[PDB]
């Protein structure tokens, strides 16, 4: 089928440089225009970057020119873009797509395959793990767990090990003013259940191998 | 400032149709969604409906959807309550409200005296 | 450049319902207008282009219209499978391309007001030098709410940040959680903490609150 993926993501501080690579495979990458797009998290798509089959024709957002360059290799299916000079407005999901059109192919200028896209996240932020604290609490009571200060995404949270899901909802982070991410969980729960069932949150961060168990329990 | 005068109510058979309206006078009010809420006595309030600004639409409580419809008159600065298939449990006092965020928060600041709709 | 503007941003129809997304160009662009559809977290998926060409493998019920600076794309008969971002893309100023800033699409469903739960600081937060105060606002519809936090009676500004779940898949609801953040100091100044909660299904404001250390 066709196909496209995108590689080369990760953390990077902010005035350093990262390369992202499209593989293509499926139709004749040789013979199309492709180009690059991002995503800020939360945001709408932004055309980045394009070049033509022979490279022959090259096209830049007014926010990166100067500082990115796209490249193509077609003898290995490739797309490139060097991304220089890095800032935090820069991070974004990276998607490269391929044109309808290209040589011999006129007349219609879609998008018509997309990769499944690389994050690239500019930061000066270093690796740490979050801090956990309990949120503690009609027929139906919340509970929960706030976690705190985490770098980079993602944490996971479950509840009693992954036997408690139902009403359970764990918000998106936020990124806080200090570079660090934030998020709680919560869960209802009957209001009869708290003096006689016991509720803890278990957080993992991978990236630095922190794992919390933090029992949520009344005042 | 604005004044709410809601309309339209009194007795009616069930399976019956009554209009209620919602007229304000001392503000233009097409810039803002108006609510429809109801209280039958010594019970809490509730929310019926809400008529969001032309073009944004219209929202419904669990017990009136598929009877009741919200409806505007911008020209003549007044919405309506349609209400059709009408039983004994909507008997109620109804009540028109401004919400005075734009941006449909619901902060209800202005509110009619209310009419009486009897269903039996 | 091309600026293309893009309305509504939430889009709120009944599955069956006709809809319709607009995007109008600053200058004329001719035909060459895209569309794409955007699942949460999947990639952009082109649904017409030159302005009102069907992509292959695209269901019937997307069509696009429009020449020049206003466009439109229906879905004559919303599915379940359409809720998702829609952008529209303009081709013939280039570079750079441009896109609309995106309509969300989602299933209407009946009015249901949050339920409301404040969360203190826990001790083990505060020994640490700052203070998050958690107010929940739990299973509601439509998506629109307002918090405010109250100390000791004053109006809070500028020290709260908000975040919003994903519409529910089984039951169509949002929830949202407000944080308050204070120094451990400035809290331990005041007594009562409150977060103040406003939706069209309540017809009251409602506020929940708790008093420090009790």
């Amino acid at each position: 089928e066709v196909h496209l993926v995108e590689s080369g993501g990760g953390l990077v501080q902010p005035g350093r440089s990262l390369r992202l690579s499209c593989a293509a495979s499926g139709f004749t990458f040789d013979d199309y225009t492709m180009h690059w797009v991002r995503q800020a998290p939360g945001k709408g798509l932004e055309w980045v970057s394009d070049i033509s089959w022979n490279s022959g024709s090259i096209g830049y957002a007014d926010s990166v020119k100067g500082r990115f360059t796209v490249s193509r290799d077609n003898a290995k299916n490739s797309l490139y873009l060097q991304m220089n000079s890095l800032r935090g407005e820069d991070t974004a999901i990276y998607y490269c797509a391929k044109d309808m059109s290209g040589y011999g192919h006129y007349g219609k200028y879609g998008m018509d395959v997309w990769g499944q896209g690389t994050t690239v996240t500019v930061s000066s932020a270093a690796t740490k793990g979050p801090s956990v604290f309990p949120l503690a609490p009609g027929g139906t009571a919340a509970l929960g767990c706030l976690v705190k200060d985490y770098f980079p995404e993602p944490v996971t949270v479950s509840w009693n090990s992954g036997a408690l899901t139902s009403g359970v909802h764990t918000f998106p982070c936020v990124l806080q003013s200090s570079g660090l991410y934030s998020l709680s969980s919560v869960v209802t729960v009957p209001s009869s259940s708290l003096g006689t069932q016991t509720y803890i949150c278990n957080v993992n961060h991978k990236p630095s191998n922190t794992k919390v168990d933090k029992k949520v329990e009344p005042a | 400032e604005v004044q709410l005068q809601e309309s339209g109510g009194g007795l009616v058979q069930p399976g019956g149709s009554l209009r209620l309206s919602c007229a304000a006078s001392g503000r233009t009010i097409s810039r803002y969604a108006m609510s429809w809420f109801r209280q039958a006595p010594g019970k809490e309030r509730e929310f019926v409906a809400t008529a969001r600004r032309s073009g944004d639409g219209a929202f419904y409580a669990d017990s009136v959807q598929g009877r009741f419809t919200v409806s505007r008159d911008d020209a003549k600065n007044t919405v309506y309550l349609q209400m059709n298939s009408l039983k004994p449990e909507d008997t109620a006092v109804y009540y028109c409200a401004i919400d005075s965020d734009t941006f449909y928060s619901g902060s209800y600041d202005y509110w009619g005296q209310g009419t009486q709709v009897t269903v039996s | 450049d091309i600026q293309m503007t893009q309305s509504p941003i939430l889009l709120s129809a009944s599955v069956g319902d006709r809809v319709t997304i607009t995007c109008r160009a600053s200058q004329s662009i001719r035909s060459y207008l895209n569309w794409y559809q955007q699942r949460t977290n999947g990639s952009p998926r082109l649904l017409i282009y030159a302005a009102s060409s069907l992509q292959s493998g695209v269901p019937s019920r997307f069509s696009g219209s429009g020449s020049g600076t206003d466009f439109t794309l229906t879905i004559n008969s919303l599915q379940p499978d359409d809720e998702a971002d829609y952008y529209c893309q303009q081709t013939y100023s280039n570079p750079p391309i441009t896109f609309g800033a995106g309509t969300r699409l989602e299933i209407k469903r009946t009015v249901a007001a949050p339920s409301v739960f404040i969360f203190p600081p826990s001790d083990e937060q505060l020994k640490s030098g700052t203070a998050s105060v958690v107010c929940l606002l739990n299973n509601f519809y439509p998506r629109e709410a307002k918090v405010q936090w109250k100390v000791d009676n004053a109006l809070q500004s500028g020290n709260s940040q908000e975040s919003v779940t994903e519409q529910d898949s089984k039951d169509s609801t949002y929830s949202l959680s407000s944080t308050l953040t204070l120094s451990k100091a400035d809290y331990e100044k005041h007594k009562v903490y409150a977060c103040e909660v406003t939706h069209q299904g309540l017809s009251s404001p409602v506020t929940k609150s708790f008093n420090r250390g009790e």
